[PDB]
């Protein structure tokens, strides 16, 4: 059908433009009305502007003097330019569809209508963090494991969020639990990764973690073995 | 802000919209689960997306009058989300903001109890000069857990940091715990333990350097 | 002074006051919606429109505007004499002639343009003016058969009593509960397309077979004689009639939607010093009458 | 509503002085029937 995946920096320095695209994938886009919204910690979801069909800007009024939301046809692919970032910026930014709607209740020819707007598919979502500190990899430690056993890896000191854990590239996907990050006093968050495993396993199968952190384009490996 | 809801496990949910209108109206209904992508349960007053069950229902505005209120019928444990109103009508003009979320938390769910993992440190981090101990606690309801960190008997209570319960896809909770050491505390040490006690009772996990 | 702000295009307006109480050294900051037709300028603040020519009664709202057929009777010793003639105009000896002592049931309908709820003609579809050709006179057309108008003000309004003295309450119009919307009536655009060629029919028996027969909307005056003028479930409505006279006729589901504005100082007959003020009628508005007769005149094709 | 008060008719009806000249006596009335009752 339609889906959508956003991209962009994921961490941006205060008073600064925030840039971010938006690709959908199974249909046309200029055939559609495209929203953004975003869902900072604790505050609620703020819609931020939207995108006609016909390529019209209309934003909340809340932000307007600093959003600019762009489309580009040759792909699939939108943007949004939210600049001058102060700290409350930090927000998970989403990509949805909207669909326009006529409700009706007089005469349409007196114009006893109103147009709502409501989104029905969403982007999976994009984290951006607003901070003057620079961005740092993480470096992953082994956790040796000891019926069933349980053997990990250890992601610590990066920022910002998030960070992406595989096993065997994406081939060893059952038992996996990862936890969220912590935020250590220092600033930095940490992560960490488990996967229960059979005890006959633990001397024949190979086990390596695949952790990515983007915002510093950093791509590590390791093993696990007692 | 957030409004308090508390309805039974597989009873029927009453949640009213936080701003009534002053028109006729057209209601969308979002189900967001926080650090997700939110849902579009009903965006017509009535009307249903392709994809959400049944048990789901919204009031349509036949007669004037009548709030809009979604219906959640059988819930389920995972039901458990905000839930806005998003209100649009004739009198009131472009509704850019969201409802109030509603915060539906279902009672009498199943008292599961945790799993504690303890970890020793690394030998690449011991070699690297840092000691790091991980609690890593999980599948436990209510998410609501305290660690307690002991070296040999005496505790600890200085360099622990503690995730917040957060919520796993099995609809019980999870959060990790690490103890930051220095290479020789950790080694001048018999046992490190990691009390952690889930509701009224306490599961120890210790680690020892062998 | 009133101090008025529009409501949530800027018809009806959303008007605060001071007023006095039952007690006569206190006041009272009520407000009421008006009708813009109703008011004046000088928050805006505005003023009723009557206030610089006369003073101004409300309507007892116990009292109906209804309609009742009334019959004219003659004191004994007098007679009144009936035309049985089915195609009898104005003037002229009535063949079959009948006695009578009092008249047919008689609805006192106050309209204008578009004569309601009144008698129909039998057989054809008349014509009757002094002289027409003087286009100084007005043409009295009946019509045969009714075209039917549907009429509503959808808004649901409510009244609001203020009290304005001992035994003094003022009914003012409270808050428009739902949607705001546009009052209008509707007549069948076949029926009145029908209604129209029997009219210009009999048009050319006066004028010529060959001549052209055209409808224009008014050319001025005062809103009553611009506009169907009437009055409906208490309400006096000022309907725009151009989407009825805009017609050219040569030698040889439908909808017409009007729309209507509404008044409440209306000043009734001609008279300049005793203004009304209707008072508001809670609930949505909608009647149902015939159109059974015309007021044309003619210009001076 | 020094205590502050108000005539009781206030909040309902208007009121009217009896003019001071008229008596509120009984006088004997007779009632008549027309002619030819
Ligand atoms: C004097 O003369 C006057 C003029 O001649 C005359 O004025 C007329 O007045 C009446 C009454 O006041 C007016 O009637 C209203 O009409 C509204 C509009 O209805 C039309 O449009 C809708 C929507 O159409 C879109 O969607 C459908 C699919 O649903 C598509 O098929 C359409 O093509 C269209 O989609 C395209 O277009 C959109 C733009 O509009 C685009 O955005 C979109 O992307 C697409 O491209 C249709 O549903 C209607 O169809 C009905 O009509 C056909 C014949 O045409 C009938 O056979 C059949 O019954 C159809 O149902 C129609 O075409 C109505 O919306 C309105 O009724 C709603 O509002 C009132 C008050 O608000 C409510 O009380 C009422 O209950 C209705 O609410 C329902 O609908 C809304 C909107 O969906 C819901 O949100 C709401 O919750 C409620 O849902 C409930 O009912 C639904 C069914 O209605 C049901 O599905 C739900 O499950 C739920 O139970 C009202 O009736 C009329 O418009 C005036 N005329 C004109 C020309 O303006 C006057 O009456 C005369 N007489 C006098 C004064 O005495
Ligand atoms: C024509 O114009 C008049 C004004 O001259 C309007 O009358 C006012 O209408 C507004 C609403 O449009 C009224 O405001 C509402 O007042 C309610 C009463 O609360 C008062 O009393 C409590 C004590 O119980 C106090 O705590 C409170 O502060 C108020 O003083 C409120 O309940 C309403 O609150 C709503 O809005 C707020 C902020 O927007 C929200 O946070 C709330 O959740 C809630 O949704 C609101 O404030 C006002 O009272 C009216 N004035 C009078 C004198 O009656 C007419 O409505 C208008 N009519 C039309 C048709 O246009
Ligand atoms: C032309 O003539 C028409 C009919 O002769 C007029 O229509 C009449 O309009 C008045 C007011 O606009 C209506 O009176 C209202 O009645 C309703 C309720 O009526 C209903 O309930 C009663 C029960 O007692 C029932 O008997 C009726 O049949 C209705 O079902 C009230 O709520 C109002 O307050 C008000 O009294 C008449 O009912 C209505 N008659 C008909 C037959 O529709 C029309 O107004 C005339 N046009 C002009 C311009 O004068
Ligand atoms: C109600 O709305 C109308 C329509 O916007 C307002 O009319 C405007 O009045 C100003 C004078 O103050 C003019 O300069 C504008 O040109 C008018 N606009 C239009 C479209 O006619 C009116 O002022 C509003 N009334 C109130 C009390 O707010
Ligand atoms: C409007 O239409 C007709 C007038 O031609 C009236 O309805 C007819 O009334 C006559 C006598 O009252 C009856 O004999 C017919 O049976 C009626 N026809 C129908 C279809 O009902 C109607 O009452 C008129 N309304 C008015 C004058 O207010
Ligand atoms: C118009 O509004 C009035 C209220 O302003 C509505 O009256 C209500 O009617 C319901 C029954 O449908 C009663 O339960 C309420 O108690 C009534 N309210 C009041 C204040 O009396 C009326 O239904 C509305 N009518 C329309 C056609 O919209
Ligand atoms: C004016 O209103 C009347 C009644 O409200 C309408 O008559 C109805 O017409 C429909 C469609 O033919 C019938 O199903 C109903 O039975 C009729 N009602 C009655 C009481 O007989 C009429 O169509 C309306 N006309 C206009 C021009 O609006
Ligand atoms: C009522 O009188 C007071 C007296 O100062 C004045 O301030 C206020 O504006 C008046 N209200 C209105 C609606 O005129
Ligand atoms: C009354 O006031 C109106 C304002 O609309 C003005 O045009 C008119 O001349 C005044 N009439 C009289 C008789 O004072
Ligand atoms: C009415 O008819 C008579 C005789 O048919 C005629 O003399 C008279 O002119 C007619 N009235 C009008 C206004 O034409
Ligand atoms: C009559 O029609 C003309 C043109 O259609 C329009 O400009 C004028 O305002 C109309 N007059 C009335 C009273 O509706
Ligand atoms: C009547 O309607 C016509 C168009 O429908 C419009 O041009 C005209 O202005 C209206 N009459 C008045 C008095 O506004
Ligand atoms: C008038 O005032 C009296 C105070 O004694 C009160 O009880 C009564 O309800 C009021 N009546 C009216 C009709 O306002």
């Amino acid at each position: 059908q339609v889906q959508l995946q956003e991209s962009g920096p994921g961490l941006v320095k205060p008073s600064e433009t925030l840039s971010l695209t938006c690709t959908v994938s199974g249909g046309s886009i200029s055939n559609y009305y495209w929203s953004w919204i975003r869902q900072s910690p604790g505050k609620g979801l703020e819609w931020i502007g939207y995108i006609s069909d016909s390529e019209s800007t209309n934003y909340n009024p809340s932000l307007k003097s600093r959003v600019i939301i762009s489309v580009d046809t040759s792909k699939n692919q939108l943007s949004l330019k939210l600049n001058s970032v102060t700290a409350a910026d930090s927000a998970i930014y989403y990509c949805a569809r909207a669909q326009q709607g006529k409700r009706i209740y007089g005469m349409v020819s007196f114009g006893e209508f109103f147009y709502y707007y409501y989104m029905d598919v969403w982007g999976k979502g994009t984290t951006v963090t607003v901070s003057s500190a620079s961005t740092k990899g993480p470096s992953v430690f082994p956790l040796a494991p000891s019926g069933t056993a349980a053997l990990g890896c250890l992601v610590k000191d990066y920022f910002p969020e998030p960070v992406t854990v595989s096993w065997n590239s994406g081939a060893l996907t059952s038992g996996v639990h990862t936890f969220p990050a912590v935020l250590q006093s220092s600033g930095l968050y940490s992560l960490s990764s488990v996967v229960t495993v059979p005890s006959s396993s633990l001397g024949t199968q190979t086990y390596i973690c695949n952790v990515n952190h983007k915002p510093s384009n950093t791509k590590v490996d390791k093993k696990v073995e007692p | 802000y957030v409004r308090p809801l508390s309805v039974a496990l597989g009873e029927t949910a009453s949640i009213s919209c936080g701003r009534q209108a002053l028109g006729s109206r057209a209601v969308q209904w979002y189900q967001h689960r926080p650090g997700q992508a939110p849902i579009l349960l009903i965006y017509n007053n009535q009307d249903r997306p392709s994809g959400i069950p049944e048990r789901f229902s919204g009031t349509p505005d036949i007669n004037f009058g009548t709030r809009a209120t979604l219906t959640i019928s059988g819930v389920e444990a995972g039901d458990e989300a905000d839930y806005y109103c998003h209100m649009w009508d004739s009198r009131s003009g472009f509704s850019w903001s969201f409802g109030g979320a509603t915060r539906l938390t279902v009672l009498g769910q199943p008292k599961a109890a945790p799993s504690v993992t303890l970890f020793p440190p690394s030998s690449e981090e011991l070699q690297a000069n840092k000691a790091t101990l991980v609690c890593l606690i999980s599948d436990f309801y209510p998410g609501a857990v305290t660690v307690a960190w002991k070296a040999d008997s005496s505790p600890v209570k200085a360099g622990v940091e503690t995730t917040t319960p957060s919520k796993q896809s099995n609809n019980k909770y999870a959060a990790s715990s690490y103890l930051s050491l220095t290479p020789m505390q950790w080694k001048m040490h018999k046992s490190y333990s990691c009390q952690v006690t889930h509701e009224g009772s306490t599961v120890e996990k210790t680690v020892a350097p062998t | 002074t009133l101090q008025c702000t529009n409501v949530t295009r800027g018809e009806l307006k959303n008007c605060s006051f001071n007023m006095t109480t039952e007690l006569r050294d206190k006041k009272q900051k009520v407000y009421s919606l008006f009708y813009r037709l109703d008011v004046v300028q000088i928050n805006k603040e505005y003023r009723l429109i009557n206030c610089n020519t006369s003073a101004i009664t409300q309507a007892c709202p116990k009292v109906s505007f209804e309609p009742i057929p009334i019959h004219y009777c003659a004191p004994a010793g007098f007679a009144i004499l009936k035309c049985k003639d089915k195609k009898f105009n104005g003037t002229g000896p009535c063949p079959s002639v009948s006695t009578v002592q009092c008249t047919h049931g008689i609805k006192p309908v106050v309209s204008t343009q578009l004569l309601l709820n009144g008698s129909l003609a039998e057989e054809e579809v008349m014509i009757r003016s002094e002289n027409i050709t003087n286009n100084a006179k007005n043409i009295l057309v009946q019509f045969n058969t009714p075209v039917q108008i549907n009429c509503t003000r959808p808004n649901n309004n409510t009244r609001k009593s203020i009290r304005i003295g001992p035994g003094q309450a003022f009914y003012a119009t409270g808050d428009i509960i739902g949607d705001i919307r546009q009052a209008h009536c509707n007549v069948s655009k076949a029926t009145w397309n029908e209604t129209l060629g029997k009219v210009v029919k009999q048009l050319r028996k006066h004028f010529g077979n060959n001549t052209i027969i055209r409808f224009a909307n008014s050319s001025g005056g005062d809103l009553e004689v611009t506009t169907h003028s009437f009055n409906c479930g208490g309400e006096f409505f000022y309907c725009n009639t151009s989407g009825l006279f805009n017609s050219t006729w040569i030698s040889n589901n439908d909808s017409i939607t009007l729309p209507c504005r509404i008044k409440q100082i209306i000043n009734m007959w001609q008279r300049i010093g005793q203004a009304m003020y209707a008072p508001p009628i809670q609930g949505v508005i909608r009647c149902v009458s015939n159109i059974t007769g015309l007021i044309l005149t003619r210009d001076g094709t």
